[PDB]
């Protein structure tokens, strides 16, 4: 957790731009982001996070 | 409300600390997780702090207390944001209990090195004894010496920048 946290402060840019211009693998790309969202206040959360707390009613 | 945002983790193994007064039998095990090298969980130790300046903000500028004839107290000096010093005297002295109504001429952020575990402990015991536990500021304590000395760096280390706004 403490390790990801450096790296991911210092290269976020790289990772992002990965996303934008590689094709292939957006698919793993994707889930090393890490956002701020509403309901993690100063922490951040992986996209799978989101997604293991989403409603029965969201679809999106 | 960032406390009631729940959160939990508990991977410290640590007792749920409530609003009410922190229970001595924790603060001897917190004593133990900086024997330990260990940290307490976010929401407590953002409730902890909640507390703390609702209590601190209240007390008068210049403290006044009477002691009695009969009764002595222990009065403490800089510490340089080492705990060891008053581990010691905590347990050779007496815990700072009611019995032990010690008086601290600050300098805790005076450097950095287990200096939030330091005010941590410290503000712990505020909180049980406030009666008799008396916390002063030092004079090596301001931003300007929390950058130098790199404590704004330890918190910023352990925690997200928002524990450094409610620090200050
Ligand atoms: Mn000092």
């Amino acid at each position: 957790k403490e390790n990801y946290k450096k790296f991911y402060e210092a290269f976020s840019k790289n990772l992002k731009l990965g996303i934008h211009e590689d094709s292939t693998n957006r698919r793993r790309l994707s889930e090393l982001l890490r956002y701020h969202t509403s309901q993690s206040g100063d922490e951040m959360t992986s996209l799978s996070e989101y997604v293991s707390r989403m409603k029965e009613t969201q679809k999106s | 409300l960032d406390i009631e945002s729940m959160t939990i983790e508990d991977e410290y193994s640590g007792p749920k600390l409530e609003d009410g007064k922190v229970t001595i039998s924790f603060m001897k095990e917190l004593m133990q997780w900086y024997k330990d090298q260990k940290k307490l969980h976010r929401k407590c130790a953002y409730q902890i702090l909640v507390q703390v300046k609702e209590v601190l903000s209240k007390l008068s500028t210049l403290v006044e207390t009477t002691l009695k004839e009969t009764e002595k107290i222990t009065v403490c000096g800089d510490t340089h944001g080492q705990f060891y010093d008053l581990l010691n005297i905590f347990e050779l002295n007496g815990l700072p209990s009611e019995t032990n109504p010690y008086i601290f001429n600050g300098d805790f952020v005076d450097r950095g090195s287990f200096s939030v575990e330091v005010i941590l402990t410290l503000f712990g015991f505020k909180l049980l004894y406030p009666d008799h536990f008396h916390l002063l500021r030092g004079n090596a304590e301001t931003d300007n010496m929390n950058q130098i000395y790199g404590f704004e760096g330890e918190v910023k280390a352990k925690y997200t920048a928002q524990m450094y706004e409610l620090f200050s």
